[PDB]
């Protein structure tokens, strides 16, 4: 079979067919590799096929700790009672921890640089190595965990490994929730969608469904439109890290060897802070580094991420554009003229209709990212509704939400409210100059930056067991 | 599910006491709208040649990408009010929320 | 494990245990037989177990025609081109058709009277012989189908069998919908619940999910509270049909022989018309004929319907009383005092608290039938919410709803609006005296009755193809 | 589903065109609320001895019926405003709407 070596359309493959006159895949009979998502109920002729979430839906930093028990225990340093996460036993990053290596079958990372022989990393989530920048974020939180556990151990000497691990894990989970709802989501949704879908938190409600909705797995892919065609690296003074400060994205996918052998995570973290994201515009949706050259080094041919997003939505049996507009209480354009009105762009609407025929058939990702962005947001009304609806259910339906009564003390909550991504970077890297709050907005050195020294450390006083 | 607990489980199990699998790992996604398959229950639109979706041919995902998504890389517009970190946190966060497995 | 003959609790059996000082089953080693409802995805360690609907959710008279193609064809007369439903080949009811006999293996009907040797009836649904009064309704509708097909044959000679079958089945379908939403439902819900859950029909909405909800299968069992301890049979002057006018229900279940050998369906239909239903009262919920002696003659022990309903809701993983109240936007009683207020009955609330410990755990049927009845309705707020929401979906989400544009002509709808169960009874039986509309309210002869000759027949002139 | 039809299918398939199995026979019920099982996904409350529901002992269904449902027939109240036909249409109608299979 192998969905990666053939274009045969047989289970579990659903290869993308190639249009005549493609600018790249001239062989009309070729295809782009695609495996159908595992069905929740294999081979049933009664159930409506559904897909599976392998992860905990909760915002609980499970990408750090894992969502399955064997893995969770394998991620932990069980050689002592320090409650730490296991770290790479082969390489360090200027004296700081790197993620431990994974042990895969045909490790895709090996293929990115055959001579370097650096395997993929092992983390709470299997995709930590997909791009070095994601790897660097994973390493950052791994360091923060071990830092927290070390501090808590000085704080509370009687505390054993399990206690230290759990207490640090809880703080890391709190950090992800705060950075996400306080700093990130408002810049995704815009103030108006923020107020509509995310009203002031009141308390945990055990009747709120916290599961991830199928459409969310496709709708949150709005982020693919934010990707730049390069991985940017900057030295300690935020200047281009020579001789290669701009690496084409098609050569960093699964490129773990670049973190190990090309300077660690600091140059990468400065690049993320000091470079603008790509702005999504109606005739500038997504770059060819992911549209023509996705996973170029680890596949028989380059994949198309936007196209993969659309094929995935079909694989998942997801309703079209208008059905989702309706779900969200938004007007459903039925003609080109009406679509032109909703998109504030008749040309785009024409383009959409020549492909789909009816606005009812536009795939959710495509329709979602086509919509004009909300004021001070980076998604339109449809994606705002879907994304804002999902995050509310994740906050409201979480018995372990950081602000839920009984999870942390008042004094602990006040301490946690002061956390910031810039300080966390200061705490776990050799970078001494970081972005001004908000980190997701600031993007210009030196204008948007300040010294780490001006940022107060996390006050752990209230975690002292009296 | 445990009487009282101080920490989340690893699997998410027992977060919701009345329905202890909600939000837990290795469970089916929730459906906000009924699924739409070619045969109504399993085959994806685009699977059977000649099978239209609601009156029109299924547009090749790759054709849509080529005609709607493709654009000249030197036209890329930098977001003056967003850092690439905005991009990266989203992906990191996505990896806290969902991973849809496929056979190897 | 044999669930009928054993009290051992292993898949697929979930026997109801016997409490101490049970008024009937003194032996606690005994149990009430229970088979777990078939799982939609057997043996899965991924899916949350769900149950199966074997029927079409739509109000389409699938209980007459069947919900599967093999049955449906076997229920039709395939010896000519008249488009009729096959009738009993061994017995008639005063020159009128009976349902054909079914061929069941361990046929329960045969056990209700060994020497009569009358088997269960074959119909669109497997339960047509469960009680003689139901069989009478199945027989009445089957007759109406063949009457319609006959008239339609005189009206449109060129119409083949298939055309006649389908046009007849389509009128019958509308008949079931009209009687249900016009006469029945308003008396279930009462005026206030009717307006709230069933506003005036507009037209077909394809975004309205018409599936039966799992909770409905248990909530609509509200009907079990209206059951009288006897099957009442009346002669042509509506007097007790000697020698046995009042037969214990524990001796009518699956007693098909009684329809065939004891007068046919006329004595039964007159009994339904001129006998009051039992009213549901908080201290008179459901009679012992179904609570103590359910299906006595056709198995090792008498079942308890109310108890089966509660065991069934747990089998189906259905949420408790307060979860459903909340789903319905109804206040959720947490103390015994609160429950007494909601139930307007402190004595009942105490009994419920003493059984369940918390109103959160009250099984949905129990809590549902426990609520005081809405004015001019026969269910309370919770059951009204659950039942009204289900029926609106069955109406609005049905492409073939009799009132949807395109289904019938404006002239065909005018003719259908003049149908009624009483007139249908007049067209297919020897009964010439029938209940005055509304047939669900009328129950007193002679006060609530009129001659068949005073009721207008259905005019099929607008069904003329010409 | 046929681009055009004339009558209902016997199984209900294709009544809804965008989602062809909705309302059709031999399909799983829709869940208006997430299921509540003893183990979270399959075992019914009252299955495992000593295992409580929401902090309280599961009451035997027969016990609830004995204590709350049982009543002396002589106290039966005839409904002055409904006929027995009101009960019977109900049962007939239920049998147009749902049947939940069990093994023989
Ligand atoms: C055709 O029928 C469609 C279905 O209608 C429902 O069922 C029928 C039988 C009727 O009873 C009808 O009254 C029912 O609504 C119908 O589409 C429906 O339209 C409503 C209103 O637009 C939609 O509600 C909106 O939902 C979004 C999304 O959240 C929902 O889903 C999540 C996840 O399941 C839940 O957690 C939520 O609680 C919601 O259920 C909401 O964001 C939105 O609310 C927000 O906006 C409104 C407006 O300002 C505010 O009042 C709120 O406070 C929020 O700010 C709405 O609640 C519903 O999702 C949608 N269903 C479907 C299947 O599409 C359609 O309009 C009908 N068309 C016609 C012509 O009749
Ligand atoms: C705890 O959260 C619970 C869930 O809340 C939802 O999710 C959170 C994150 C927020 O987005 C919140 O806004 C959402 O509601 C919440 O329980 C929910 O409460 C609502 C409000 O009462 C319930 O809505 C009512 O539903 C019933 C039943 O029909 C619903 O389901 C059917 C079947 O799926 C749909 O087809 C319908 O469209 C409905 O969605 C309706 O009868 C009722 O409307 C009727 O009454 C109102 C008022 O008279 C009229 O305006 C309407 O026209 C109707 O006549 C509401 O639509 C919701 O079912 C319920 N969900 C759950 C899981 O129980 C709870 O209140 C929160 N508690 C606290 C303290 O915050
Ligand atoms: C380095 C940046 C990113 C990638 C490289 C990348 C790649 C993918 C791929 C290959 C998939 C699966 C495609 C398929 O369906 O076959 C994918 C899925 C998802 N993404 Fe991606 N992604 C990168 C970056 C982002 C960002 C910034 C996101 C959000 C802001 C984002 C989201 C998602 C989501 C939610 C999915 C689905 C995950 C699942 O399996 O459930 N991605 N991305
Ligand atoms: C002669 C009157 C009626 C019965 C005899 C009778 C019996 C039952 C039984 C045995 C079940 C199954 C119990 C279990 O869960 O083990 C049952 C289920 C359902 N009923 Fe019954 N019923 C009689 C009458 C009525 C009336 C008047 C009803 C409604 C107004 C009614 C409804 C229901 C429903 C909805 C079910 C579930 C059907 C399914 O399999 O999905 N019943 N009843
Ligand atoms: C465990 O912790 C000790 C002390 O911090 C460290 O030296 C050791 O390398 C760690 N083991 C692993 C596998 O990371
Ligand atoms: C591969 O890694 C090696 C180190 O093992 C490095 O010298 C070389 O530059 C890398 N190759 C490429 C093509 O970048
Ligand atoms: C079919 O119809 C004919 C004429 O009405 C009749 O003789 C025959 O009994 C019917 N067959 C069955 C099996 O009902
Ligand atoms: C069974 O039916 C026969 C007629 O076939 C009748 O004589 C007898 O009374 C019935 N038996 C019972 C127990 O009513
Ligand atoms: C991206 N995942
Ligand atoms: C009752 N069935
Ligand atoms: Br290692
Ligand atoms: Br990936
Ligand atoms: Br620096
Ligand atoms: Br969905
Ligand atoms: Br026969
Ligand atoms: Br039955
Ligand atoms: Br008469
Ligand atoms: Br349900
Ligand atoms: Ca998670
Ligand atoms: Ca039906």
């Amino acid at each position: 079979v192998n969905c990666e070596t053939s274009c045969v359309q047989q289970p579990p493959c659903f290869p993308l067919k190639i249009p005549p006159n493609d600018p790249r895949i001239k062989n009309q009979a070729d295809c782009i590799p695609f495996f159908r998502s595992c069905p929740a109920c294999p081979g049933s002729n009664i159930t409506i096929r559904n897909q599976i979430n392998a992860l905990t839906s909760f915002v609980d930093a499970s990408m750090v700790y894992g969502s399955e028990e064997p893995l969770a225990r394998n991620l932990r340093n069980m050689s002592n009672q320090l409650g730490l996460l296991a770290v790479n036993q082969r390489f360090q990053d200027n004296g700081r921890a790197l993620l431990p290596f994974d042990n895969l079958h045909d490790d895709p990372c090996l293929l990115t640089n055959r001579s370097a022989r650096i395997p993929c990393f092992l983390a709470g989530d299997t995709r930590s190595s997909e791009m070095p920048e994601l790897t660097s974020m994973h390493t950052l939180l791994l360091r923060e965990h071990n830092r927290l556990a070390t501090e808590l151990k000085s704080l509370n000497p009687r505390w054993d490994g399990e206690r230290l691990y759990q207490e640090a894990r809880k703080i890391v989970g709190a950090m992800v929730q705060i950075i996400t709802y306080r700093d990130y989501l408002p810049l995704v949704l815009g103030p108006t969608a923020m107020r509509k879908y995310l009203p002031t938190y009141r308390s945990y409600n055990d009747s709120v469904d916290p599961r991830i909705a199928n459409v969310f797995t496709n709708a949150f892919r709005y982020g693919h439109t934010l990707i730049q065609p390069f991985m940017f690296r900057l030295d300690n003074r935020y200047q281009p890290m020579e001789p290669n400060p701009r690496v084409p994205l098609s050569r960093v996918f699964f490129a773990s060897w670049r973190v190990v052998l090309e300077g660690g995570i600091d140059p990468i973290l400065r690049g993320l802070m000091a470079t603008p994201a790509k702005l999504n515009r109606q005739n500038q949706i997504a770059v060819d580094e992911i549209r023509e050259r996705l996973f170029e080094q680890v596949m028989r041919i380059g994949l198309d991420l936007p196209a993969l997003n659309m094929q995935r939505s079909r694989d998942h049996g997801l309703p079209g554009y208008n059905a989702w507009r309706r779900f969200c209480g938004l007007p459903q354009p039925e003609t080109v003229g009406q679509l032109g009105t909703v998109l504030r762009n008749l040309k785009l609407a024409r383009k959409l209709m020549e492909q789909y025929g009816t606005p009812n058939n536009i795939d959710i990702w495509m329709g979602g990212v086509s919509e004009p962005l909300k004021r001070k947001g980076r998604v339109g009304p449809l994606l705002a509704c879907i994304i804002g609806t999902q995050f509310r259910k994740l906050r409201d339906g979480d018995r372990f939400w950081w602000e839920n009564e009984g999870v942390f003390s008042m004094q602990q909550r006040q301490a946690l409210a002061q956390i910031s991504l810039p300080r966390i970077i200061c705490d776990n890297t050799g970078i001494t100059t970081v972005s001004k709050n908000n980190i997701f907005m600031s993007n210009s050195y030196p204008r948007d930056f300040v010294n780490c020294s001006t940022l107060p450390a996390l006050n752990l006083a209230s975690w002292r067991e009296a | 599910c445990p009487e009282q607990d101080k920490y989340r489980t690893i699997t998410g199990m027992c977060n919701n006491r009345r329905s202890p699998t909600l939000g837990a790992s290795n469970r089916a996604f929730v459906r906000w709208l009924p699924a739409e398959y070619e045969d109504g229950f399993s085959l994806p639109y685009g699977w059977t040649p000649g099978v239209k979706r609601n009156g029109f041919p299924v547009a090749l995902a790759r054709a849509v990408s080529n005609e709607i998504v493709r654009f000249p890389t030197d036209q890329l517009t930098p977001d003056q009010e967003r850092s690439l970190m905005f991009m990266q946190w989203g992906q990191l966060l996505d990896h806290d929320l969902d991973f849809t497995p496929e056979p190897a």
